[PDB]
This record gives C-alpha cells, sequence and structure tokens, in this order.
C-alpha cells in the first residue's frame, strides 16, 4: 500500500492496492481427431518396381 | 510355407507327364517370388527341369529345352509342369520347390515338395 500511495505513511481508509489472476495449471495438446493417411505402403512396399 | 505335388504318376512310354504343385504360403505376384522343378531319379543325382520367377522369366535346363512347358494358373495358387515323349529313362521322383528372397540376395529352392514317383512302363 505504501507502494502505490508512495507515502511513509498510510491515514486510515480502504485502498486497491492490485489484482490477482488464477493461473492456467495445464495444457491441452491443441488438437483436432485424425483418421486416416495416404498411399505410403503402397509406394515403398510395392512389389514390382 | 508348403508346396505339394501331383498328377499321373504312371503313364505309358511315348506320352506326356503333367505334374501340378498347389501351394500355400506365397503368392507368385511378389518380387523375387519364383517356382521350380527339380527330379532326381531313383539312386542317382538330382536334375533341375525349369523355373519361373515372379515376373514370368521362364528360364529351362537347356539340355531338357524343346521338351517342358511350365505355366501357372495364378488364381489357383498352382504350377504346371509338363513334359512330353516319356521315356523309361525318366523314372525319377519329382519335386517342385521354392525360390524366394532372402535378406540381401534371392533364395533358391529354400522349400522343397515332397516328391511325386513317377513310372514310365506299361
Amino acid at each position: 500500500t505504501k507502494c502505490t500511495l508512495k507515502s511513509f505513511t498510510v491515514e486510515k481508509g480502504i485502498y486497491q492496492t492490485s489484482n490477482f489472476r488464477v493461473q492456467p495449471t495445464e495444457s491441452i495438446v491443441r488438437f483436432p481427431n485424425i483418421t486416416n493417411l495416404c498411399p505410403f505402403d503402397e509406394v515403398f512396399n510395392a512389389t514390382r518396381f | 510355407i508348403t508346396l505339394k505335388e501331383s498328377g499321373l504318376t504312371l503313364v505309358r512310354p511315348t506320352q506326356t507327364l503333367t505334374l501340378t504343385c498347389t501351394f500355400s504360403g506365397f503368392s507368385l505376384i511378389n518380387s523375387g517370388v519364383g517356382v521350380g522343378w527339380i527330379r532326381q531319379p531313383p539312386g542317382k543325382a538330382l536334375e533341375w527341369l525349369a523355373l519361373i520367377y515372379w515376373d514370368d522369366d521362364k528360364r529351362y535346363n537347356p539340355s531338357l529345352r524343346s521338351r517342358l512347358t511350365i505355366s501357372k494358373a495364378t488364381s489357383k495358387n498352382q504350377v504346371v509342369l509338363t513334359m512330353t515323349n516319356m521315356d523309361p529313362v525318366d523314372t525319377a521322383t519329382y519335386y517342385c520347390t521354392h525360390r524366394g528372397p532372402g535378406h540381401n540376395t534371392p533364395i533358391y529352392f529354400e522349400f522343397w515338395g515332397q516328391g511325386a514317383l513317377v513310372t514310365v512302363s506299361s
């Protein structure tokens, strides 16, 4: 409170010193959900080149 | 991987021998894979008949060429060998063998059949 009022003597009263905000505790993988790829086991495991 | 031969085991002279190797465990559509035939008379050394790679490269025993015809029925997973003008010297055991891939080089004759005793007599 002294720091806000910049004064070594604070008088009787109520002062709004600061704010608080609960911090995030976690991160949740940022993802949509997949399902399928493309043809790779059909270009590298090909029978005849 | 299993192989099994079938056909006529007894045939008259001046007739034709036919054999069918029906297999299980591999397909003649992959790379490497091929199927061959090897005969051995009773009490003699082995003998090579014919060979067919996966891309249909029909190698034959030269000395035994002009008499043999090998063909495939891939749908039926079977190979057919045919030799015309059979003779009493052709009494032997006939194995059908399989040549597949290895780890750095193609394998040849890794698997054998169970034989089909062929007698040419009357």
